[PDB]
């Protein structure tokens, strides 16, 4: 139609007016007086191993002692990260796994990939093993991210432009989040489990109630798909990490972009980003094998994870903040302190 | 100085490491193919001779192998390619009689051309299957193939197309010094498919071991 | 077409139509939130190996 | 569901031999280990023999090792105890228990039926000092009990465990690990305590309650267990 | 009992020979082993094997220096019984164990090419460590009898500790000399001709790298032809001679004992050029 060659477009242009109604300083130059964080050294405390292939996803336990990791052998391992011990050994049906999430209750695991299907493992059953628990179905695209809101219910993220709420006792889609034009990479959830980030392929991240299912808010700024996302720790803003070498902290307050982590020397996409617990440093993995540590009020590179022989997959920080676990397609886990 | 009830849980854990351990060790002793190609090319017709992945196991001269169709994935390839990278060959399904439809040839060369030269698949051999023979040979008796390629310059009989079919599609391999094409010209009854598929599969795991040794 | 049209204007209509505050605002805020949970950040400041889990 | 039926029992004579077979079902049983725990008509219960999972590990007790020897058959979900040389002092009850070994792990969790085995004619020390309670039901009673060495170990866990044996009935696991409630028991059961000195709590006593209390250790391996408090009334 | 012949030719013309070798089959050996040790993560069968035969030759030449300070002065051995016989039984068990890795690697390549479907192509780093160990085992079960034979000969003053004598019998020592060269060399032959014979008659034979792979496998057998047929030659010769003539009068073995010590010269040439036809040839490496 005729409308939708302007009035949209008007819409986006007052859009940005409002935005830039309320930049009037930076981020910057509000934490311009405030005493750097200076270098920060993490050495590998555990090593994690027993993966035969290259490792796509990991996710803390809630208790930051348990951990789940899927690598493409087909195997979803549950990891004492205290003694390295392997709690659990999950086999699974598609070995095309590229998400993983524990529940915080620790009862449930959640696992998806290529097959389009979300397969929920019980882990507290009287027959003693580990059995599927449910198997969500109805994405059209490979699920790339999945995370618990509580023990039945279940956010994922496909590559079908779409992300979904499932109740798992019913097996069905309770929610379904529309508005992507691109294949959502990644998804977060907001502490207080009421609203959620995805970002997607087309260079956007969009910002969803999970009560009544509707797009919230919209952020662009990216050049590129956005692989990774993650909320601060107080819930009012959050990071992107994406295909063209910048991370980047986006607020939900001032529906603005707060501040931009890059640097000439880094060229490769980060594939997954995680803050640690007061939120002063971001934790970015990169396709350089490493994963660099920025000051989040400062974009200060503030130090370097560097152990790594391959793509660092996946990143994660434990509640309590006192570990980061990192994943590499090395099919190595490295817990760092 | 370990307790009773952690040495059990070491003991476990030694236990899920050995089960581990067998299961790659069972793993890597299969052959995993990547199947590919333009959609109603042959796909289907390649899987009968021998949502998401559809994996389909076979066993031949007592080697397993494992093909992967990722037809139903109409999402972006290069965000879920690198999964396949450890992939022993591509088996890339071309039909010869789509030549003259629509340009439907020039999408599977843009997608060969995408695959080979993909990052990814540096090293890894493609076993290039072009289909539908018989059906090419009625289409070529009367309908020139000047119209896929205004380039030709040669007759238009059947004793054609492998020079500037086989060989435009070989081309477009531009890394000739780090993989193999495997071409063969198949139809709906030869049930030698697989052997020729074997026979690539055999040079290389033989290329992949000398690699190994250092040897390459 | 139509449709899609229709529903991207709402969408615009909906996310415009909301309440943003001073970036100078939240940057305090969230300044504030780094600076209060500075001292409870294992991995900020260096834990002492005595309480370390993962001493290792 | 999970059981684990067993036979072998009957009269014996002194000297002799016999073999008890347990047969579990509704469980892996591969992935659990399994104990041997007799208990003598009426002086409760003492643990008797153990095998891994994979039967990679094997222990007896001072007064069976040797004597007595434990395996398992896991294709055909079988756990066998081959008793030899049986004196006086080897009738009693004996009772097929499970236990699954890992981080947050529950063992004890379930017990067999029992059967009855007669013959015709370093070890910490657990004390529970009163044996006998009469209370009224819908009180609170609190069940103490005592460990000749401290069971605090290194990694902060207290192995110590808390069973319920109700009249003509199994050993029923409630507490491990002196803080943890078992799977299916009311929440009105609460252990506490300190090395050395540790505590049942049972806020709202309800009928079905009646029984004798087990406290168990878990620190060092000869495991050892208490005399034994019975509920009255 | 028999032709020490501690001549003086040897004296003058071996030292050039094995001073040559120490400064050459040294560098080459270390920078292996650092790039083993550190430079390289990826670990295979066939590099722990490789790494192995590296120990090996490594071994041979850092106890060559003593045989070199042996042959400067005049074949004057000064230090005691159980150092001359370290250095005997370091040098045999050395040989030995390079030679038999040698074999190994032949049998590796020989299953990789002619049956890539075999298991053992795929086998374990740690089944890699235990054959490897078993393999020091039969060579030290084989070479330590030479410990035993704690002895040498007091004719030069108590300086001539040799091993290779040429008097009569044949015992265990020169038993696997002979044998060495015998059932390792059908080994690497066989294995040798059936790769070739197996990547050539598949038209393998393309492109660069199987070409430099088969001249490579060809190089290896020609090394080891030539560094160990000249001395199990001038051997087998010396016991003809025995069986003709004998160990009597002593003094018609001199051109013959000479040329023996000039093979076992010859002999450490494998341990000098191992890395550059195994190691440093190795694209990857
Ligand atoms: C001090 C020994 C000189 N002779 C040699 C040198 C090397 C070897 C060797 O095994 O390579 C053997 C002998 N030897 O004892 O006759």
């Amino acid at each position: 139609l005729d409308q939708l060659r302007q009035e949209a477009e008007q819409l986006k242009n007052q859009i940005r007016d409002a935005r830039k109604a309320c930049a009037d300083a930076t981020l910057s130059q509000i934490t311009n007086n405030i005493d750097p964080v200076g270098r920060i050294q993490m050495r590998t405390r555990r090593t994690l191993r027993g993966h035969l292939a290259k490792i796509y996803a990991m996710h803390w336990g809630t208790d930051s002692r348990l951990l789940v990791s899927a690598s493409q052998d087909g195997k979803l391992i549950i990891w004492d990260s205290y003694t390295t011990n392997k709690v659990h050994a999950i086999p699974l049906r598609s070995s095309w796994v590229m998400t993983c999430a524990y529940a915080p209750s620790g009862n449930y695991v959640a696992c998806g990939g290529l097959d389009n299907i979300c397969s929920i493992y019980n882990l507290k059953t009287r027959e003693g093993n580990v059995r599927v628990s449910r198997e969500l179905a109805g994405h059209t695209g490979y699920l790339s991210c999945c995370r618990f809101l509580d023990d039945n219910q279940i956010v994922t993220s496909s590559g079908d432009t779409t992300c979904a709420l499932w109740d798992i006792e019913t097996g069905q889609q309770t929610t379904t989040f529309t508005g992507h034009t691109g294949d959502v990479m990644s998804l977060s959830l907001a502490p207080d489990t009421r609203l959620f980030v995805s970002g997607a392929c087309d260079a956007s991240a969009k910002l969803w109630d999970v009560r009544e299912g509707m797009c919230r808010q919209t952020f662009t700024g990216h050049e590129s798909d956005i692989n990774a996302i993650c909320f601060f720790p107080n819930g009012n803003a959050f990071a992107t990490g994406s295909d063209d070498a910048t991370c980047r902290l986006f607020d939900l307050r001032a529906d603005q972009e707060l501040m931009t982590y890059s640097h000439d020397n880094i060229i490769c996409g980060i594939t997954s980003v995680s803050f640690s617990k007061s939120g002063r440093l971001l934790l970015a993995g990169y396709d350089d094998f490493n994963c660099n540590v920025w000051d989040a009020l400062k974009a200060d590179r503030a130090g370097v994870l560097a152990g790594h022989d391959n793509r660092v997959s996946c990143l994660g920080v434990t509640d309590d903040g006192m570990a980061v676990a990192t994943g590499s397609w090395d099919s190595f886990l490295k817990i760092w302190n | 100085t370990l307790s009773a009830e952690d040495k059990a849980a070491v003991e476990r854990s030694k236990m899920i490491d050995r089960n581990l351990r067998e299961d790659g060790e069972k793993a890597a002793r299969e052959v995993k193919l990547l199947l590919l190609g333009a959609g109603e090319s042959g796909k289907s017709t390649i899987v009968k001779q021998m949502t998401g992945i559809v994996e389909t196991h076979f066993t031949f001269k007592d080697l397993h192998f494992k093909m992967f169709d990722v037809g139903a994935q109409r999402s972006e390839r290069k965000k879920w390619i690198h999964c396949f990278e450890g992939v022993t060959a591509i088996i890339f399904c071309v039909a010869l009689s789509d030549y003259d439809l629509v340009n439907r040839m020039h999408e599977s060369m843009k997608l060969f051309d995408s695959i080979c030269n993909n990052k990814w698949f540096t090293d890894t051999s493609i076993i290039l299957f072009l289909n539908k023979k018989d059906l090419f040979e009625e289409k070529i008796k009367k309908s020139p193939l000047t119209i896929c390629y205004p380039e030709y310059a040669g007759s238009n009989t059947y004793e054609e197309a492998a020079a500037y079919i086989q060989c435009q599609f070989e081309d477009l391999n531009k890394r000739k010094d780090t993989k193999e094409i495997y071409t063969h010209f198949t139809c709906s009854t030869d049930t030698k498919n697989v052997q020729f598929v074997f026979d690539a599969v055999t040079d290389v795991i033989i290329k992949n071991n000398l690699k190994d040794c250092g040897l390459f | 077409s139509i449709a899609q049209a229709r529903k991207l204007v709402e969408q615009l209509k909906m996310e415009a139509n909301i309440d943003r505050i001073k970036v100078s605002k939240a940057a305090a805020d969230l300044m504030a939130y780094c600076e209060a949970h500075a001292k409870e950040d294992p991995l900020l400041t260096p834990v002492p190996a005595s309480e370390n889990p993962f001493r290792e | 569901d999970v059981q684990l039926v067993e036979s072998g029992g009957g009269l014996v004579q002194p000297g002799g031999s016999r073999k008890l077979s347990c047969s579990a079902s509704g469980f892996a049983f591969s992935s659990f280990g399994m104990h041997w725990v007799r208990q003598a008509p009426e002086k409760g219960l003492e643990w008797v023999a153990y095998i891994s999972s994979g039967s990679g590990t094997i222990y007896y007790a001072d007064t069976v090792k040797g004597r007595f020897t434990i395996s398992r058959d896991d294709p055909k979900n079988t756990l066998f105890l081959q008793m030899t040389s049986l004196r006086s002092e080897d009738t009693a009850m004996y009772y097929c228990v499970r236990s699954i070994y890992y981080y947050g792990s529950s063992p004890f969790d379930f017990w067999g039926q029992g059967t009855t085995l007669t013959v015709s004619s370093s070890d910490i020390v657990m004390t529970q000092a009163t044996s006998s309670v009469p209370v009224t039901p819908g009180e609170s009673v609190s069940i103490s009990c005592r460990s000749s060495k401290s069971l605090l170990h290194s990694n902060g866990n207290t192995y110590l465990y808390w069973f319920l044996q109700r009249p003509g009935q199994s050993p029923q696991l409630l507490i491990y690990r002196m803080s943890n409630l078992a799977s299916g028991v009311p929440d009105r059961f609460s252990g506490s305590g300190s090395g050395t000195a540790f505590t049942l709590t049972i806020s709202r006593l309800e009928a079905e309650d009646v029984g004798v209390y087990y406290c168990m250790q878990h620190l060092e391996y000869p495991l050892t267990f208490g005399a034994g408090t019975k509920l009255e009334l | 009992n028999c032709c020490v012949f501690r001549d003086d030719f040897i004296a003058k013309v071996l030292p050039p020979v094995l001073g040559l070798e120490f400064i050459f089959g040294l560098l080459g050996n270390g920078l292996a082993l650092w790039i083993f040790c550190f430079h390289l993560k990826s670990w295979k069968s066939s590099r722990i094997f490789l790494f192995n035969l590296a120990v090996a030759d490594f071994l041979l030449i850092i106890c060559l220096p003593f045989v070199m300070d042996y042959y400067v002065r005049r074949s004057d051995w000064k230090f005691g019984d159980i150092p001359c016989r370290l250095v005997l039984f370091m040098f045999a068990m050395n040989r030995q164990g390079s030679i038999i890795f040698l074999t190994v690697v032949a049998v590796d390549r020989y299953f990789r090419v002619v049956h890539p479907h075999h298991a053992l192509n795929k086998i374990s780093n740690w089944t890699a460590a235990i054959i490897s160990c078993l393999l020091w085992g039969i060579t030290v079960g084989l070479t330590v009898h030479l410990l035993k034979k704690k002895l040498l000969i007091q004719n030069g003053t108590a300086n001539v500790c040799i091993s290779f004598s040429i008097c009569h019998t044949f015992r265990w020592h020169e038993a696997m000399f002979l044998l060495e060269f015998f059932l390792p060399l059908g080994i690497i032959l066989f294995c040798s001709a059936r790769i070739i014979w197996s990547l050539r008659q598949r038209q393998m034979d393309r492109h660069a790298k199987i070409k430099r792979a088969i001249t490579f496998i060809m190089v290896v057998a020609i090394v080891f032809v030539i560094c160990f047929l000249p001395s199990v030659v001038v051997r087998i010769h010396i016991f003809w001679l025995l069986h003709t003539s004998g160990t009597q009068n002593c003094e018609v073995y001199r051109s013959v004992d000479l040329a023996f010590f000039i093979t076992l010269s010859f002999t450490y040439m494998n341990s000098m050029l191992d890395p550059v036809v195994y190691y440093f040839s190795s694209p990857s490496f």
